[PDB]
């Protein structure tokens, strides 16, 4: 809890790729807080502009320090406003313009802190992101517990040939491999439900799941689109043994960077000259684990 | 890449005591002008600060003495100050800055910065995929690299951060601990 | 007829060794002595052990030197102080003194590694055990760890036999605990009620990367001082280097405990170069009050807070200086260094003591007493100067004002003191006087020292004097008693003395004759003088970097330290991170502290002289007793009076 | 009589600049110098800053590495250097130097002097 400051932050695109970043504060207790901080780091490969900076040091109440502005547009990626007050009778609000200046993928959340100059405790800390807000890490809790989402959404993508298939599923822990039929897709805001019931189990494992059995299975919601299921229809599905969820007999799996997804196409719709390489491969892939057995 | 240490190969600094060198020894050493005189041997630890060294001295004909404070410098030209908090709440978002310092007299530096990974926390660093930046730093000078980080696990938890200079033989890691606290 | 007398200290130390001093005057050949200690009430004799022979040869001046060992009788009457009845017998005739005991064993001195420590870490401390001067001793100690809120949460009981004095002792601090000011208490079996304490101050933290020096540029405020407070932010990277950042100070005034904010004073300025400047305007802080008359701040202090952030802004840190007191003088006077009797007729030495207001000795500066013009003497570098007035040889009390006469201030800015003495009475208004005299310096061991010894008594009885007999009294007990010999006719004669360590941290001279004069009376006549040895350690120690000379280390390299010290000593060590004293810098073990115990635990209350003879005696810490019924008076309190 | 010191009541440094606290003595007969010592007055009581002897130069202090050094040339002439002042550095300083007469044993002088810096 923010004990002793509101603090909004929203950054949003301007109307290479440059935004608007808007800090909203103020204090509890309505007389007006004393000289106060904002600390403000950047979104990786973002920097303000030096202009817009200048103009809101230019108006007195606030003070940005010369140091922080004779520093460089190639290395400044935290920043100091101070406020020579703020109340709550209102929002004390300001914004600037920061500029991209360095094209890297995933980019982190930058972050914004509150408090007066003679208390550090009782501060405000909100993190800022354009396909985040609020700036959260993709994390995935339930009860007490999370796991770290940022990651990838499955084992990624083409040619998909039988080595391939027979090889990466015989790695370290591969505790599972399951055709299964979707029975369920229960969508949500936080985190994704897909109940799979298992066909056949073309390896067991760390879980004595028996046949006609449903279980759960977990993913972030920003995977929806990209693993795009639909129920009636049969999967395959690799996944290791860190991947459970909860304790037996009811535990659910995720999806995660190291699990197997691939469509199955149906039964009568394996005889057509698009489907024709992936049907039997997938059969001749359940044949050689069932007879054989990773010959490992 | 090329003309730098690999990640593997840097060694990260970790022995980080408020305290230490708590220590006893007897001057037995045969006098030379009524003086005693001791070689202690020490190992420094990994700090880089200023001890202040402080001895006491007891004796059965001339009592008790407190020697005057000797200091001694811990120092390098390039090294991070990894500035975590004493305690984080579990699965709460918590920033923490990683200082990079530069004192070569007339020489900027190209740095390679890294987050290491770990099992307890949520961070951009995955297993198979590194999270570093590459920041330049003028003389005479620092630089701050914010990682925002999520604590899993709950107990004695460890970040850890890694750089390496271009062109140069020159690195450094710390390994601090901080204190996850239940909900 | 001859006089025995018996000289022994008004408190008598257990366990430790003790010296008695024993003299026969107009005595003939050899007269043997029997002295015998009891308990007091009912009697059961604790050392009947050293007697001793009074001979021609050596002026019939001789010592008993004894040891009183704990008894279970000195330990069944608690509560009550404990006494004795000393006892000299010579050859057939009997002189006893009740005596003063204490069961103050010595000292004990409680070290932590750190000043300030977290939940989840351990305490390091150390007990040094010492008698009352300062050597080794091995006794059974009780130990207690004290909570912020004042209970025992931990007890030990120890003994620092061979053990060289030093008990190392740990304590965990666990997880889930009181955050706060704890407390390490230690005492002596023996002597349950005197408690030696330690505090540390446990807190969530972690370390800073940096410190901060806030200095006043002068070490007061003067209230006509138009220009206001100057403040200087020294702000400094613990690896040596210096730092960039802004700074916000505040100031406040401080009145006994009363903390009275001025947020009109809070300044942000940069720090550049590690360093910046503030000042705390005469207006802003006149203003800042409801009572505003200038004056009415006389004697208040001032406190200045400052928080510096880095331009990173990755870490901060607070810093406070307090107590800068506000004065209208930047000095004060003290008569604390000079004995409050004088002897009519005689010169009256003056030892003023001149401080900063701070408590500061200040080198170099002139005094003078009031009404006297060219008469001025320049103070030394421990801010003590000597000045001597004639007294006129009437019983009239002198009032004396001393002033700082210096140059550059005004007058209203000169210090001023004024004390009063009274006469030292002597036997039936027989104005027989003896004043002892030392010179004006800094003392250090090694150096001799000439003491004069000066007569005042009329030429009928002079002839008479052959010799004045003295004691030296140091940490308490008697160090040293000779004899100084003077032939007929002289007034003045040099005890040339030489200083040991054994005379650190200061010391007492008593000196005293004895004759028939007048009638069949019988009387006595003593001065005393409180003299000042320069402090330091009795041997010595150093730690520095052995291995020869230059160069800065890196982390985890290798290096040799060189400790040097007594020959056998037993050398204790510690290496603190000076982060920690940033967040707590109170309560370090420190070889001025241990003096300062030493001198607060003085048997002797006067800087010199007294009212009478056994006045004399007595401030000065020592019991006179005599066979003619001459005699201090009996000394019941264990402490100065005050 | 003994050996006898000379230093200034005070001096007076450019802030950022250098400065010299002189201390030097007329050498005498029975007098070798076994030491040389270097104090700051840190507020309350005195800190070894700087030390001389047998085995060589020492500073104790950290603040001084690199600032600080003691002239060595004419017997007699121990007189200190700081350079870089800092405002920090405005304090009293002792100089004490320890000589041994043939017999053995050793004798103290010393003196302080007040170090102020003009900004
Ligand atoms: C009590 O008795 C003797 C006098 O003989 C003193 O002890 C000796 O002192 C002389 C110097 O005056 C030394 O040479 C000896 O080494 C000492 N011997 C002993 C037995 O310790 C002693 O100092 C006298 N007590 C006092 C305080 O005057
Ligand atoms: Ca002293």
């Amino acid at each position: 809890t923010c004990n002793k400051f509101d603090l909004k932050v929203t950054i949003k695109p301007a109307p290479k790729n440059t935004m608007i970043l808007e800090i909203c504060t103020r204090y509890r207790g309505d007389q007006d807080a004393t000289m106060s901080i904002l600390d403000i780091s950047m979104m990786t490969g973002f920097a303000p502009d030096t202009d817009d900076l200048k103009q809101l040091a230019n108006g007195v109440d606030r003070y940005i320090s010369k140091y922080e502005l004779d520093k460089a547009f190639s290395d400044r990626n935290t920043l100091i406003i101070y406020l020579d007050k703020v109340s709550h009778s209102e929002d004390d609000c300001l914004a600037f313009k920061v500029h991209q200046y360095f094209n890297v993928e995933l980019i982190q959340p930058g972050a914004v802190k509150v408090y007066a100059y003679y208390n550090l405790e009782e501060s405000c800390t909100r993190f800022y992101h354009p396909e985040k807000e609020d700036g959260k890490l993709n994390k995935l809790c339930r009860d007490e517990l999370c796991r770290c989402a940022e990651e990838n959404c499955f084992i990624q993508k083409d040619k998909v040939t039988l080595e391939e298939r027979l090889d990466k599923a015989c790695e370290p822990g591969v505790d599972y491999v399951y055709k299964t039929r979707l029975v369920k897709v229960q969508l949500s805001n936080d985190f994704d439900e897909y109940i799979m019931a298992i066909e056949q189990t073309i390896k067991s494992g760390s879980d004595e799941v028996q046949v006609g059995q449903q279980r759960t299975f977990i993913s972030p919601i920003k995977c929806r689109e990209a693993l795009k299921l639909e129920e009636k229809k049969h999967y395959l599905m690799w996944g290791l043994s860190s991947d459970f969820w909860g304790e037996k007999p009811n535990l659910s799996y995720i999806i995660g960077k190291d699990t197997w997804v691939e469509h199955w196409p149906e039964e009568d719709e394996c005889q057509d000259e698009e489907n024709q390489k992936q049907c039997q491969d997938l059969g001749a892939f359940t044949e050689s684990m069932v007879v054989f057995g990773c010959p490992n | 890449d090329e003309d730098i240490i690999a990640e593997e190969n840097i060694v990260s600094r970790s022995e980080f005591p408020e305290s230490w060198l708590w220590n006893v020894e007897d001057l037995k050493e045969p006098p030379k002008n009524g003086i005693s005189t001791k070689l202690m041997n020490i190992f420094l630890k990994d700090s880089i600060t200023t001890w202040e060294i402080l001895a006491v001295s007891m004796s059965d004909k001339k009592g008790i003495c407190v020697a005057d404070p000797f200091e001694v410098t811990v120092m390098q030209d390039f090294f991070i100050d990894l500035r975590l908090p004493y305690s984080v709440v579990r699965n709460e978002q918590v920033e923490i800055r990683a200082v990079l310092y530069n004192y070569r007299q007339n020489q900027e530096l190209k740095v390679r910065v890294e987050l290491l990974h770990n099992p307890a926390f949520c961070s951009l660093a995955t297993t198979k995929r590194r999270h570093q930046q590459t920041v330049t730093i003028p003389p005479k000078s620092s630089l701050s690299v914010p990682y925002v980080i999520v604590p899993l696990k709950t107990g004695l938890q460890e970040v850890e951060v890694k750089a390496a200079v271009y062109h140069h033989f020159i690195s450094d890691g710390v390994r601090k601990s901080l204190k996850v606290v239940p909900e | 007829s001859p006089m025995y007398s018996i000289i022994t200290p008004n408190i008598l130390r257990l366990e430790s060794e003790e010296t008695m001093v024993l003299e026969a005057h107009d005595a003939q050949g050899d007269v043997p002595v029997t002295v015998t200690v009891h308990d007091f009430p009912g009697k059961k004799l604790v050392l009947s052990s050293e007697k001793t022979v009074l001979t021609p040869a050596t002026n019939h001046m001789g010592n008993v030197t004894f040891t009183i060992p704990a008894n279970r009788e000195f330990k069944s009457e608690k509560g009550r102080n404990k006494f004795v009845t000393v006892q000299a017998t010579f050859g057939t005739q009997v002189v006893e003194k009740v005596v003063l005991v204490s069961l103050q064993s010595g000292y004990l001195f409680i070290q932590t590694d750190k000043t300030i420590y977290t939940p989840g870490s351990t305490v390091l401390y150390r007990i040094f055990t010492v008698n009352h001067k300062l050597l080794p001793v091995g006794r059974t100690v009780m130990v207690n760890i004290e909570n912020p809120e004042g209970i025992p949460v931990k007890q030990d009981s120890l003994s620092s036999q061979n053990q060289l004095g030093v008990l190392p002792l740990s304590w965990d601090i666990p997880e889930l605990v009181n955050m706060g000011q704890w407390k390490i208490r230690a005492y002596y079996e023996n002597s349950p009620q005197q408690v030696f304490s330690t505090e540390f101050e446990v807190k969530e933290y972690v370390l800073p990367s940096f410190e901060v020096i806030v200095e006043p540029t002068e070490k007061f405020y003067y209230i006509y001082n138009e220009k206001g407070l100057e403040v200087t932010i020294t702000a400094r990277f613990l690896y040596g280097k210096k730092v960039e950042g802004t700074a916000f100070v505040i100031f406040g005034i401080q009145d006994g405990e009363q903390r009275i904010s001025l947020p009109e004073s809070l300044k942000r300025i940069p720090i550049e170069d590690g360093s910046g400047e503030v000042v705390l305007s005469r207006k802003v802080l006149l203003d800042g009050v409801q009572n505003l008359r200038a004056e009415d701040l006389v004697g208040k202090s001032l406190y200045v807070s400052a928080t510096v952030i880095l331009h990173s802004g990755s870490d901060m840190v607070q810093a406070e200086r307090s107590g800068i007191p506000i004065v209208t003088s930047p000095y004060q006077i003290h008569f604390t260094k000079t004995p409050k009797y004088f002897k009519p007729g005689m010169p009256f030495d003056l030892m003023v003591f001149v401080t900063n207001p701070d408590g500061s000795p200040a080198y170099r500066v002139p005094v003078a007493v009031q009404g006297e013009d060219t008469v001025q003497s320049l103070t030394q570098g421990d801010g003590v100067a000597k000045l001597s007035i004639n007294t006129h040889p009437s019983q009239k009390p002198l009032s004396i004002t001393v002033r700082t006469k210096k140059q550059e201030l005004s007058e209203a800015e000169q210090a001023t003191r004024t004390m009063q003495a009274l006469p030292y009475s002597t036997v039936g208004n027989s104005n027989n006087y003896l004043h002892l005299s030392v010179l004006r310096t800094e003392l250090r061991p090694g150096e001799t020292l000439n003491v004069n010894f000066l007569l005042r008594m009329d030429r009928a009885h002079e002839a008479k004097i052959r010799y004045y007999t003295y004691l030296i009294m140091n940490k308490g007990r008697l160090l040293k008693a000779g004899r100084q010999v003077r032939e007929p006719g002289q007034d003045l004669v040099v005890l040339p003395l030489s200083i040991t360590t054994d005379f650190i941290p200061s010391f007492r001279l008593v000196a005293y004759y004895t004759l028939i004069g007048a009638s069949g009376q019988r009387e006595v006549v003593a001065d005393s003088v409180w003299v000042d040895v320069k402090d330091s350690c009795v041997g010595s120690l150093v730690v520095k970097s052995g291995q020869s000379e230059d160069r800065q280390p890196v982390p985890g390299q290798q290096m040799t330290l060189k400790i040097e010290g007594d020959h056998g000593a037993r050398v204790v060590l510690v290496a603190v991170d000076k982060g920690v004293f940033v967040l707590n810098k109170k309560n370090k073990l420190t070889q001025s502290k241990i003096w300062d115990v030493v001198e607060k635990a003085d048997i002797g209350c006067t800087p010199g002289s007294g009212k009478d003879y056994a006045g004399v005696f007595s401030d000065a810490g020592l019991t006179f007793t005599s066979s003619s019924g001459q005699q201090t008076a009996q000394r019941a309190e264990l402490q100065c009076p005050q | 009589g003994r050996p006898i010191l000379e230093v200034p009541e005070s001096v007076t440094g450019p802030w950022k600049g250098d400065v010299n606290l002189p201390c030097t003595y007329d050498p005498l007969q029975g007098y070798t110098q076994v030491l040389v010592k270097w104090l700051v007055q840190r507020g309350s009581d005195p800190v070894t800053i700087f030390l001389r002897d047998s085995s060589g130069d020492h500073i104790q202090q950290a603040k001084y590495q690199g600032r600080l050094h003691v002239s060595h040339k004419v017997p007699g002439d121990v007189s200190l250097q700081l350079s870089t002042l800092e405002m920090d550095d405005r304090s009293h300083y002792t100089c004490e130097v320890t000589w041994q007469t043939p017999d053995g044993n050793q004798v103290v002088r010393d003196k302080i002097t007040e170090l102020r810096v003009q900004k």
